[PDB]
């Protein structure tokens, strides 16, 4: 059973990878090695970008796979079986997609809460820290998952702040308040 | 907060008062009070008609 199913298309692949590596026991190893080969795929720019797009054979695809396992002899065998799956399904256009998804499952398994505090401008580090403290203090943190605080800059969200994490947000942006004030003052 | 500031500043600092009656008059029907249209007169005064009608009107058959 995965740590909560997420993603259907491509994520059945990710789920499978997760549960299979749960039966491998080593999920972290798998993820780390996948991360490393994925990174060198991205840092292979000629045909590691320009042949991420299927247009070539099953057999040619297989030989690309063979080149990939020459690039790293550490990739476990489950993620080498994942290479087999992707070659067989001839879908390379969702390799990094699967990588991202496996990251989500993996860090859910690790248990790290995710969040973002989108604002109009990058906030103070004191603000960051106070918010980090607050979020950990709040019942939202289960003490089992540790927030990510990602500042996003969104001037379109004119002033204020919006805190986001879980399915729970508090939006005390200036834009929303102005919007509501204006709207009701058009009534 | 921001609500209060926006409210306070806008409301307090922006005051309007209604427009002049002259401008209003343009936008409405002004009205000048109707006059008396007619003063009636005597109903066919004089027995000239009457004598004629009394004599003339009979129209009885045999």
């Amino acid at each position: 059973p995965p740590p909560v199913r997420l993603f259907g298309v491509e994520g059945t692949y990710a789920t499978a990878l997760y549960q299979a590596a749960a039966k491998n026991s080593s999920i972290d190893a798998a993820f780390q090695s996948l991360q490393k080969v994925e990174s060198t795929v991205k840092k292979n720019p000629k045909l590691g970008h320009l042949l991420l797009n299927p247009a070539l054979s099953l057999k040619d695809r297989n030989s690309v796979i063979d080149a990939i396992v020459e690039t790293h002899k550490n990739l476990d065998g489950y993620v080498v079986n994942l290479l087999k799956v992707l070659s067989e399904n001839n879908r390379l256009g969702c390799f990094e997609k699967i990588a991202s998804d496996f990251g989500v499952l993996n860090d859910a398994h690790n248990g790290l809460l995710k969040g973002t505090v989108t604002s109009a401008e990058p906030l103070d580090p004191k603000s960051f820290k106070r918010i980090e403290k607050a979020l950990s203090a709040s019942k939202l943190v289960g003490q089992g998952k540790s927030l990510k605080l990602e500042n996003v800059v969104k001037p379109e969200i004119k002033g204020g702040l919006i805190v986001e994490l879980g399915d729970k947000t508090v939006d005390l942006s200036i834009s929303t308040k102005i919007q509501k004030l204006n709207k009701v003052l058009e009534d | 907060n921001v609500i209060q500031d926006l409210y306070l500043r806008e409301l307090k600092d922006t005051k309007l008062a209604p427009s002049t009656l002259q401008d209003a008059e343009g936008n409405v029907k002004p009205w000048n009070p109707p006059q008396k249209p007619n003063l009636p007169e005597l109903e066919l005064q004089g027995p000239e008609a009457l004598k004629a009608y009394t004599e003339q009107n009979v129209e009885t058959a045999h």
